[PDB]
């Protein structure tokens, strides 16, 4: 967000518009692994073994 | 005895109280306390989100106003 | 009965019945149930690969227009 700022900030205005579906699908993807992913060590079940 | 009063308190205790209340919600609307998933958390949390979801916003409009300032009566 | 309407479900639920799906779908094909190897996934899956590339080239095609618009004259 802070680089989004600072490019707005500077003025190069890039981002409007469409332009923004890089920050955004980053953003998205940062999100999948950080919230799902898969379990560790202690959860050695999963789909593929069950 | 009897725990009158107002003292001091484990945090053990804290989510132990949460607890029998978010129980005894249940019994009061579904009547049945089996709970093999709790909505009552669920439920709330996303209520939660979306207030912040509404404070960070206002943060942006915050750091608008300081990289390009102007103004209205207030 | 039992199992009727629309009642809760958990995790667990889910891929217990994807797994039914799987297995009885190739039994109308192949008329065995071994399942040694599960074709069905790959074959599906590799639909999905399709579909990604699919998205990188045109977003890569997007990446293009911002580098050298069809505006440079002179």
């Amino acid at each position: 967000g802070g680089m989004v700022a600072m490019v707005f900030a500077s003025g190069s205005h890039v981002f409007g518009g469409i332009g923004s579906i890089f920050p955004l699908f980053m953003m998205v993807g940062i999100m999948m692994m950080m919230f799902r992913g898969m379990g560790g060590g202690q959860q050695q079940m999963s789909r593929p073994k069950l | 005895g009897s725990g009158y009063g107002l003292g001091l308190s484990t945090r053990t205790q804290v989510t132990g109280y949460q607890f029998l209340a978010r129980r005894t919600a249940m019994a009061l609307t579904r009547w049945r306390v089996r709970m093999e998933i709790e909505p009552g958390r669920r439920q709330t949390l996303a209520v939660v989100a979306s207030v912040s979801a509404a404070l960070v916003i206002c943060l942006g409009a915050l750091l608008w106003s300081f990289i390009s300032p102007s103004g209205q009566l207030n």
